């Protein structure tokens, strides 16, 4: 019962943790590059809506990335 | 109890320079020919293919295909055993065993062997491991009653 | 142009030092080692010769080329004569005329007069060096001989029974000239040593260990029957048909390496394919597929009229072109109308060109109005395009092909180069068998590391998806150890990410003493093959899908990177970290576009400065935002919002993971439009059909894994009538938008014009230079043979702390064993062209590779049918127990559809591309006869599927 996209999200959390310096900014550039428009805007509505599964990673890279218009 | 026989033999030759001809001679002389059967692992523990395996057996005469008789006679067929009448000790040979040259059997085995360094005693003959010299047609008497 | 292409020369060429010297007359400089033979062919004095090819080394066997030299006793033969300063040779005196009469004599005294009824006639190199010499008259009454069926009072024991077993050759020894130009080709060239010279003297007889070609270790190469003069070894194509006229150069359509071919023409009738002895992707050499493997072509089951069908339940209708595409477009611009623009979606093919390609996604940008592009590169190969970019700065590889000629060592992870790259597996035993080292991290026993003559070798038989604890452990090893290279380091990379990087690797967790229970290799041979790759002066590294297609193949990706950076192989010939990239032109689709996040040029969507020339030469608005994957468009079809399709040159059913969600997928799909040459697994779900055309009606490029480009020309003519880029004009100009090509000519300048790299590509130059290297600007007007050579493309490498996370797709108590998929040397993926050809016979059944003691237990034996119980599905399959596997791991095969794999494969994937996990499932083998109740359902569901009208 995981979403696919908060599946990926996690994923890409999980990888851009281990990395030193920023770690939000460049997994919310990276969500910004690759995810298109209703999966980012899905996305958006799970760290706003506080779905459990998630990784706090991605709640606090949440606002940086790019707007859905 | 071929594969024991074979693994062993190549256990015993492992880590040698060019091992595969030495491992033929041991193979050859545990059965008595190289069989088809054991081209294949001979070629894995050297590294080698079947294929190259079986064209080192190919161009040795040393190596038997099939096995031979109870019994083996080479009889030299070069110039000097030729010079003192190797074709007369021949002739007298296969007819009292009725084998022409190169014709085998299940009692024996006629064949050439080209030298044996007997040159000195011209007709010479190699019967079972043991040489035989200045074979003339009376020794074939003993040669033939040796050999059943 | 180079002279190695229409001749024949002697021998190799070889490097040296300036050599002049007097062949004949006429005044020669070459290189020292370089023969006398090789020396008059370059100066146009050509020497008789039957036994000698450039192929392989030189070998004394015919005589035939013996020439007289001052200062040298008697008639020396040229191929074994090495020029020396100075040297005064004489080619054609009379009593070499009188020797070589004599010799062809000979010959011929033991060859029948079955030339003007022989398949090789005019193709024959011992006819025409018969009549070269000019032989007249044979005096010898011959009693013995070898073709002779019946001799005098009986049989002919010598005669041997021609061999017919091989589909595609034929072995009629009664006209063997013993030279051994097919042992020699076969033992050196290929590497398989399958053939030997049975028997001492005249008795001596080509043959493999084995009663047929086909029982032996023979693959299909046809390195013999290429290299064979006379007819003793030919192909069945040239006997059915008769000996070719003209040639005509293009390329393979398969596995990536671009294996530049001459397709043999009797005027459109295709006779044979045989090298070129062209491209540095091949010199002169192939495999069965490219070279044999071309009668899909010529297949009845090609369709070749338009079919629409308004409902998969109904039946097709063959339909001319005009209504076909107003159909099309019409219910088109509905669903865009209604959906929107990003309710449609393209799915290039890497199979096509890099035209058809860049057609393809202006057709999905432009027309559609849409970024919503993909191709075969998003399920192989992916994460490599992530992980070079984030180290490097290009999502391509390092290096070409010839560089494994200078190499010193070779690090395989993940790769099979002798099925999937057999070419570069050639060349590369041809350096194992000439001192190179070898480290293979595959957790199955490849025939890479069984191979003959070989040299050192290393072999990390992991457990799959432990490929990054292996690499870490590797770097630990390294790191705590001193051998990197630490000027390479501060000169071409950072120093102040290089010092974090270490002190994180550094760590005793991620050290091989500590991995070895999770990751199955021993520590002290992982420590043994790290400081022997560290040690040698050039190493190489080639990886392919044991890497990529993995819950972290892009990690793993960065950690190799990471390796081949610390220990300074990069930016020379030998060493690099090369991807061996699959399909033909997946570097070129992926090059033009083919992705839902950039244009052509690996440049990215958002990129004002680029989506502003974009609309200026298009003239229309793009939009900027990437597109979905194929998984998002699945799950999207299955959730809605999603409605469109143009598959192109693709099978998204069988060849793509969890059967059962794509099927549902891709039935939720108002249209689904398919654009192959045949009727496949995808149309089954299809509402239209377009034919295509083969690499042989194209005419276009190839982009190669080495970056090169191919030229592909036209030798048949399309029997669809139109090529696949006049189809997606066709289309694009029925939707609206107005295009004109006559030729892909038009199609490769636009793309110069647009993206950079190209800038100076032009179907001149790939005609004169023959091959080019795309980065090829006004700058490296020639091409960019090595990559990074002065500095890496980014400025300054980047050195990423990669760590291990385990897999989700962890075993259990009902999914004990592990799950792998690959591949085989005769048949391709999906094997849509190749099980329409006679490669059926070395493979014709999907079968799996378990364990002995993995079968007692459960009670399979080797022929029994098995069900593979996973969690996302169901299947049967042959077994095959083997050593080759570990135990608790399994390998099947995907290129037959009656056995459904995929439907085993987990929706698991990457991170960041989303590459599927093809090579880890969760499993279980049990013993069963009824198939299963996924296979019967989708038989049923193709058969009432495929029925036309
Ligand atoms: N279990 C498992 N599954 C896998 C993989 C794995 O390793 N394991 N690998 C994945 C990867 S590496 C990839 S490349 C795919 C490959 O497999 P696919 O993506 O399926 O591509 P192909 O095998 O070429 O066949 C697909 C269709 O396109 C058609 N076609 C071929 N040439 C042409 C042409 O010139 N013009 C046109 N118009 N059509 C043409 C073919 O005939 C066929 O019908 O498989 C993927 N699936
Ligand atoms: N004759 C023929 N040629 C082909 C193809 C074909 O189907 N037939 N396919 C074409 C295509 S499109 C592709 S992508 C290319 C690439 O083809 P390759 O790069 O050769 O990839 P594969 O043969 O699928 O398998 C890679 C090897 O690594 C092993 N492996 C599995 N899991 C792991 C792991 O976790 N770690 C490591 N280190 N290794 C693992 C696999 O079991 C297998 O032996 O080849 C192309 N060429
Ligand atoms: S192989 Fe050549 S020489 Fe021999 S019969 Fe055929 S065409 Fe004549
Ligand atoms: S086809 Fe290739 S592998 Fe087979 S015998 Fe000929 S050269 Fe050797
Ligand atoms: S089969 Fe052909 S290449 Fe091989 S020895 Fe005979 S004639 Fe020469
Ligand atoms: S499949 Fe690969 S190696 Fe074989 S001919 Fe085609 S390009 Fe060359
Ligand atoms: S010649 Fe027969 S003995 Fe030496
Ligand atoms: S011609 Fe040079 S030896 Fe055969
Ligand atoms: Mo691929
Ligand atoms: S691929």
């Amino acid at each position: 019962s995981d979403d696919k996209i908060i599946r990926m999200a996690n994923q890409i959390a999980a990888f851009f943790a281990v990395q030193p310096g920023d770690r939000a900014g460049p997994v919310a550039a990276h969500i910004s590059e690759n995810w298109s428009a209703p999966m980012r805007a899905a996305l958006l509505a799970h760290v706003a809506a506080q779905s459990p599964g998630l990784d706090p990673l991605v709640i606090a890279a949440a606002p940086q990335i790019r707007p859905v218009p | 109890t071929d594969t024991a026989r074979l693994r062993a033999i190549l256990a015993a030759h492992r880590g040698r320079e060019g091992a595969l001809l030495p491992i033929l001679h041991d193979v050859q002389a545990a059965f008595g020919f190289i069989p088809e059967d054991a081209y294949a692992p001979i070629a894995a523990d050297l590294g080698l293919t079947r294929a190259e395996v079986a064209g080192v057996v190919g161009f040795y005469h040393d190596f038997r295909k099939a096995p031979a008789g109870r019994h083996v006679i080479k009889l030299c067929r070069a110039e000097a055993c030729q010079a003192m009448g190797m074709d007369a000790v021949q002739a007298r040979l296969e007819s009292a065993l009725g084998l022409r040259l190169g014709d085998s059997s299940e009692a024996v085995t006629l064949e050439a062997v080209y030298c044996l360094g007997l040159c000195a005693c011209a007709p010479a003959a190699m019967v079972d491991d043991r040489l035989v010299g200045r074979l003339d047609a009376a020794a074939v008497a003993g040669i033939v009653a040796e050999l059943g | 142009p180079p002279l190695d292409w229409t001749q024949d020369m002697g021998t190799p060429k070889r490097e040296g030092a300036p050599v002049h010297l007097t062949i004949d007359g006429v005044e020669v400089t070459v290189p020292a080692g370089t023969s006398v033979l090789r020396a008059a062919a370059e100066a146009g004095i050509s020497i008789p010769k039957l036994c000698a090819t450039d192929n392989v080394e030189p070998v004394g066997s015919c005589r035939l080329c013996m020439v007289e030299i001052e200062g040298m006793r008697g008639t020396p033969t040229s191929c074994t004569t090495p020029v020396a300063p100075g040297m005064r040779v004489h080619t054609q005196t009379p009593q070499l005329q009188k020797l070589r009469r004599g010799v062809m004599e000979l010959y011929i005294s033991d060859h029948p007069l079955d030339c003007l009824t022989c398949a090789a006639n005019g193709d024959c190199e011992l006819q025409d060096m018969a009549g070269a010499v000019g032989l007249r008259e044979v005096r010898y009454q011959a009693k013995d001989t070898h073709f002779a069926r019946r001799d005098a009072t009986g049989p002919n024991p010598r005669y041997i029974p021609k061999d017919n077993s091989n589909p595609y050759f034929s072995y009629d020894p009664a006209k063997c000239i013993v030279c051994m130009r097919c042992v020699r080709a076969c033992e050196e060239v290929q590497g398989t040593f399958a053939l030997t010279v049975m028997g001492r003297g005249f008795d001596a007889r080509i043959s493999p260990a084995a009663p047929d070609f086909l029982s032996s270790d023979c693959v299909s190469c046809g390195a013999c029957v290429q290299a064979c003069p006379t007819a003793t070894l030919v192909e069945k194509s040239v006997e059915r048909i008769g000996t070719p006229e003209r040639k005509v150069v293009t390329t393979c359509a398969y596995c990536g390496v671009g294996c530049s071919f001459e397709a043999h023409m009797l005027g459109d009738q295709l006779v044979r394919m045989v090298p070129w002895k062209g491209g540095a992707a091949n010199r002169g050499h192939s495999c069965v597929k490219g070279r044999f493997a071309y009668g899909y072509a010529t297949h009845q089951d090609r369709i070749l009229k338009p079919m629409i069908r308004d409902k998969i339940t109904d039946p097709w209708r063959e339909v001319n072109w005009t209504e076909a595409l107003d159909f099309t477009a019409t219910r088109l611009r509905a669903l865009r109308d209604s959906h929107g623009a990003d309710a449609l979606g393209v799915i290039t093919s890497s199979r096509c060109t890099n035209e058809e390609t860049y057609l393809v996604q202006k057709l999905a940008r432009a027309v559609f109005g849409t970024n919503n592009t993909d191709t075969c590169a998003r399920v192989c190969h992916s994460p490599t395009g992530y992980g070079l970019k984030q180290t490097f700065g290009t999502s391509a590889g390092t290096q070409d092909f010839d560089s494994v000629e200078e190499t010193d060592l070779a690090l395989v992870i993940g790769a099979n180069p002798t099925d999937g790259h057999p070419v570069f597996a050639s060349r590369l035993r041809k350096r194992l068998r000439a001192g190179a080292k070898l480290i293979v991290v595959d957790p199955r026993r490849i025939d890479l590391l069984n191979t003959p003559h070989r040299g050192e070798a290393w072999h990390l038989q992991l457990k799959p998806g432990t490929n990054v604890a292996v690499m870490t452990a590797m770097a630990h090893v390294i790191v705590t150890e001193q051998i990197f290279d630490k000027r390479f380091i501060g000169d071409r990379c950072d120093w102040d990410e290089w010092a974090d990087y270490a002190e994180f690797v550094a760590n005793p967790e991620y050290a091989p003493e500590a991995v070895e229970s999770l990751t199955g290799v021993p520590a002290g041979l992982l420590r043994q093959a790290a400081r022997a790759y560290a040690a040698a002066p050039n190493a190489a590294i080639y990886y392919g899908l044991g890497v990529t297609e993995h819950s972290q193949g892009s990690t793993t990706v960065i950690a190799i990177a990471n390796l081949a950076m610390m220990t300074g192989n990069i930016g020379r010939p030998g060493v690099g970290v090369n991807p061996l990239r699959g399909q033909n032109n997946v570097q070129g689709s992926c090059d033009m576009g083919s992705f839902p996040h950039e244009f052509p040029g690996y440049r990215h969507v958002s990129d004002d400065a680029t989506r502003g020339l974009f609309e200026r030469t298009w003239g229309v608005t793009l939009s900027s935002e990437p597109g979905l994957r194929i998984p998002n468009m699945l799950d999207a079809a299955v959730e809605g919002r999603f409605k469109a399709l143009y598959v192109q040159g693709e099978d998204i059913l069988q060849s793509d993971p969890d059967t059962r969600h794509v099927s549902a997928g891709l039935a939720a799909m108002d249209l689904v439009i398919v654009h192959d040459l045949f009727l496949n697994e995808t149309a089954n779900y299809a509402h239209v059909f377009l034919p295509g055309s083969t690499f042989l009606e194209k005419d276009g490029t190839f982009t190669n894994a080495e970056r090169r480009i191919n030229r592909v020309r036209r030798v048949m003519a399309p029997k669809a009538g139109f090529a696949d880029w006049e189809v997606t004009q066709m289309l694009a100009n029925a939707l609206g938008a107005g295009w004109h090509y006559t030729h892909p000519s038009e199609i490769m300048a636009e793309i110069a014009a647009t993206t950079p790299g190209f800038a100076a590509v032009t179907y001149e130059m790939l005609d004169a230079r023959g091959s080019v290297q795309w980065p090829c600007n006004e700058k490296a007007p020639e091409g960019s043979p090595i990559m990074h050579v002065e500095g890496f493309v980014r400025g300054k490498g980047r050195f990423i702390r990669t760590a291990y996370l385990p897999t989700d797709e962890k075993t259990g108590p009902r999914f004990p064993l592990l799950l792998t998929t690959g591949r085989i040397l005769s048949q391709y993926n999906v094997g849509a062209q190749t099980r329409r050809t006679e490669n059926t016979v070395w493979h014709g059944e999907d079968r799996l590779e378990i364990h002995p003691t993995d079968a007692e237990t459960r009670g399979i034996r080797d022929g029994d049918w098995v069900r593979l119980a996973s969690r996302a599905g169901e299947t049967t399959l042959r077994a095959t127990v083997t050593d080759r596997v570990s135990p608790g791991v399994v390998y099947t095969t995907f290129h037959h559809p009656d056995t459904q794999a995929n439907v085993v494969t987990t929706d698991t994937s990457d991170w960041a591309t989303n590459c599927p996990e093809y090579k880890v499932t969760a499993v279980q083998v049990a013993a069963s006869n009824g198939p299963s109740d996924w296979q019967q359902d989708y038989a049923a569901q193709a058969a009432a599927a495929r029925r036309i009208e």
